[PDB]
């Protein structure tokens, strides 16, 4: 039913290898002309990645901030509202942006204030607001 | 086996089972009921041991019913009738042997026989052995054909047959018993050596030797599983396919460099396209951060928008300082499954140079074993002969092979110097010219009732004719004889006066430094108890090995000999011969093999008799007179001595079942 295993021998292969005196030659040649093709086409990538890999020489260490240990709080002060308002207006309903920005308001209480204050501050124009862009 | 079925084997013949000959003389039995059937098959294996357990003296009819013990031994007509079946196929003394009863003192019906060969000679036992009267034309000055034995002081060799091929079911078993043979074990062991001079390596030797078996098994494949067996209207040899097989093995390893490597670019590329973003996200961080300096230095207290802005660029700038890390996470993932994949690449070639040099020894044996280069045997058919294969060690003959043919010949009225020129057959007899080989011009006329041919294969090809035919043999005869292949093999018998290679091993090889002379010499015997080495050339270097003087071959022997084992312990050769097969008149080659385009069943042609037509019209359709025998007659054993003997056999029981009838058929 099959080959001794490893040889390769498809009825689509054994045509191509013998349809003329020198199609064995042809086809063998069309591959090692198809191996340098790619060979050198790694190098030219290889090659290409590495300039780009040196534009990133010493990675972003120095443009890094440090991190910020917040307990994070209940009460809203007016500079944390003012803040929140404004937030709003830069990442619409991106609530975790929101939270980061304040730095002292979990996700929840940005979708609470959301209703708390939402006719006081007008919530409902900043948003339409953001949209806009 | 062992028992009456072992006597079935050792006999070639099924023990559970009747065969096409017999059914052809028992059409009683074996249309019968199936247990007369096995009465007769019990009384056949019986007999058949009754003579192997003690073929030095003749199975009589009478001993054989003796030793035969009830139920078996009721009827005597049964086993009357089966043993003379046997005695008259040469299934039952054959050979030679004491013979009980004394040969009739008139005797009846005369055959020609041409050639003494093996062939001839069994035949020839047969015919005299059934009351015949016997004559054998040889234009040789000795009897045995291509069974010759070079003999110079103590130093015994064959030129031609060497080896008895293993003898489970050999009838030479039976002959070996008979004559004196010194049947020396051959011990496969066989260490290569490349032309530099050194041994392969063994880790080398058994990848090449189970690729060229992997590489067999495959044209096996595209034969029998493709029916790739036609191409441009041409039949397909071995050797177009092996190539066939061989490139697509190179092609199929460059079809996997290119797929291994295209994965490296695939990876390549995605670590490209990766890098771009980091780049570009590595500057936004550059601006971005800029932006948040400039907004820490308005100092407070500020109004909120701008402590909004310091806040916003500094969440924005760790949502892209975050985004950049998980870039550098997976950045390290594709570096590393980079150095995997270029540290796992597959196999660059497919056979090295050395590798397949090596091959090409390997396929040197295969041209050994069939005598003939690979391109001229026949694809589907080459092998069809494997079946009947014998079991056991193959032997060598170390006092000399003719001794069994010379055997043979005791007893029988032979012509030497006798070559045959011309061979009429007629409905009422033959007649067969003859000349003297010495000097020509003595010329001799053989009357007879039927010519036995036993002329080779080679012999019968030659054009133009070396024997005429009259009337002219029939195109259905004459084309099985272009159509089948006849090859060629020779030998260099080296003679020396010490042994200075390993007396352990038998064999050894020779590799060759191209594809073109991958058979000469490639292989050395040491058979015998003189010392002497033995050399074979086979493939395409046998035919043109032939037009090189005696020296210049010698002398090839000598410096591969001298680079295996060092100038120094080589030393000259007391005596040397060389073959030459196809020059040989009397061969013309060495012997037969399946050609592309031919098959097994035109072994079955070269065995048909001929039957001429009538002198007067209108008389009725005579009886068969030129019978063949030989090595090419028997398609399930050519080309061997155990075939030839066989086929012998075989015509003695048709030619006498023709003319003293047969009456074991009623
Ligand atoms: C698939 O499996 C395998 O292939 C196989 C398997 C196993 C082993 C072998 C081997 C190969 C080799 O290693 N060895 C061998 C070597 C050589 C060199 C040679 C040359 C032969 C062998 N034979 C073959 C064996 O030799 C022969 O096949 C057998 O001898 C045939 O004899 P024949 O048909 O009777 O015919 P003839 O030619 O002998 O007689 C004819 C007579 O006609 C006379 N006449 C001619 N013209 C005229 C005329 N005009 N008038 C009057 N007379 C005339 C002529 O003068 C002669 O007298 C091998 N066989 C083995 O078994 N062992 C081996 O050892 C092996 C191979």
């Amino acid at each position: 039913r099959k080959p001794p295993k490893g040889m390769f021998l498809s009825q689509e292969d054994v045509e191509a290898v013998s349809a003329n005196a020198t199609a064995a030659t042809t086809v063998l040649r069309q591959l090692d002309m198809e191996l340098v093709s790619v060979k050198r086409q790694i190098q030219n990538i290889k090659q290409t990645n590495s300039a780009l890999k040196e534009k990133l020489d010493g990675g972003i260490e120095p443009y890094r901030l440090p991190e910020v240990i917040q307990k994070c709080n209940a009460r809203w002060t007016t500079e944390e509202q003012l803040l929140a308002v404004q937030a709003i207006r830069k990442y619409g309903r991106d609530f975790q942006a929101i939270s980061d920005v304040i730095g002292n308001k979990s996700v929840v209480q940005v979708k609470n204030f959301f209703v708390n204050y939402r006719r006081r501050f007008n919530i409902d124009e900043v948003l339409q607001e953001w949209e806009a862009e | 086996p062992s028992g009456v079925e072992g006597a079935a084997f050792q006999s070639r013949l099924p023990h559970d089972r009747m065969t096409s000959q017999e059914a052809a003389c028992f059409p009683d039995i074996i249309s019968g009921p199936q247990q007369t059937q096995k009465v007769f098959l019990f009384i056949r294996n019986r007999t058949l041991q009754l003579w192997l357990d003690n073929p030095k003296i003749q199975l009589t009819f009478e001993a054989t019913l003796q030793q035969l013990e009830a139920p078996y031994n009721s009827d005597t007509v049964l086993v009357h009738r089966v043993h003379s079946y046997l005695e008259r196929h040469g299934l039952i003394n054959f050979g030679i042997y004491k013979r009980i009863k004394p040969l009739p003192t008139k005797k009846t019906g005369k055959v020609i026989i041409i050639g003494s060969g093996v062939s001839g000679l069994a035949a020839a036992r047969q015919l005299q052995s059934f009351g015949m009267d016997v004559t054998l034309l040889e234009a040789r000055d000795r009897v045995g054909g291509r069974v010759a034995t070079f003999r110079k002081g103590n130093y015994v060799a064959d030129l031609g047959a060497m080896v008895v091929t293993g003898l489970g079911g050999n009838p030479m078993a039976v002959v070996s018993k008979q004559v004196n043979m010194e049947l020396a074990k051959i011990k496969q062991k066989c260490p290569l050596y490349e032309a530099n001079g050194q041994a392969v390596p063994k880790e080398k030797d058994e990848m090449v030797e189970q690729e060229f078996n992997r590489l067999l098994e495959a044209t096996s494949y595209l034969s029998h599983q493709l029916d790739f067996n036609v191409l441009n209207n041409k039949p397909v040899s071995l050797g177009q396919a092996l190539e066939v097989v061989i490139q697509l093995q190179e092609k199929h390893v460059k079809d996997e460099q290119i797929e291994h490597w295209k994965k490296i670019v695939k990876t390549q590329e995605e670590l490209k396209e990766l890098l771009n973003k980091m780049v570009n996200l590595k500057e936004k961080i550059k601006e971005l951060h800029q932006q948040y300096k400039e907004a820490s230095e308005v100092k407070p207290p500020r109004d909120i928008t701008a402590e909004f802005l310091v806040k916003s660029k500094h969440r924005d700038l760790t949502a892209l300082c975050k985004e950049y890390d998980e870039l550098a996470e997976t950045q390290g993932k594709l570096e590393e499954k980079l150095q995997e994949l270029e540290a796992n690449p597959p196999s660059d070639v497919y056979l090295s140079s050395r590798d397949r040099q090596i091959l090409d020894w390997h396929f040197a044996n295969l041209e050994f074993a069939n005598a003939t280069p690979l391109s001229t045997l026949s694809l589907k058919h080459w092998d069809q002969d494997d079946d009947f294969e014998f079991t056991g060690s193959h032997l060598t003959v170390r006092n000399g092979y003719s001794c069994v043919p010379v055997a043979l010949a005791e007893g029988l009225d032979i012509k030497l110097n006798t070559a045959v020129r011309q061979v009429r057959y007629t409905a009422s007899g033959c007649e067969v010219i003859a000349v003297n080989t010495r000097s020509t011009s003595q010329t001799f006329i053989y009357k007879c009732d039927a010519v036995l041919c036993t002329l080779p294969l080679g012999v019968l090809k030659q054009q133009p004719p070396a024997v005429q035919f009259v009337p002219p043999l029939p195109e259905w005869k004459t084309s099985a004889v272009q159509r089948m292949g006849f090859g060629n093999l020779n030998k260099v018998v080296l003679c020396f006066d010490r042994v200075f290679w390993d007396p352990s091993v038998n064999l050894f090889g020779h590799v060759g430094s191209t594809t073109a002379s991958r058979g000469e010499l490639f292989l050395f015997w040491n058979l015998y108890k003189a010392p002497i080495l033995l050399a074979l050339v086979a493939g395409e270097a046998a035919g043109i090995m032939e037009n090189i003087s005696d020296d210049v071959i010698v002398g090839r022997c000598l410096a591969i000999l001298k680079g295996i084992f060092g100038s120094s312990a080589v030393p000259q050769p007391k005596e040397t011969v060389v073959s030459r097969w196809r020059a040989d008149p009397w061969a013309r080659g060495s012997y037969s093999y399946v050609a592309a385009g031919s098959s097994g069943n035109d072994y079955d042609l070269m065995a048909q008799p001929i039957t001429p037509g009538p002198s007067i019209p209108g008389a009725p359709q005579p009886i068969p007179r030129l019978f063949f025998a030989g090595e090419h007659t028997i398609r399930n054993y050519p080309a061997t001595v155990h075939g030839a003997l066989l086929s012998g056999l075989r015509e003695a029981g048709r030619i006498a079942d023709q003319f003293l009838g047969a009456m074991y058929t009623l």
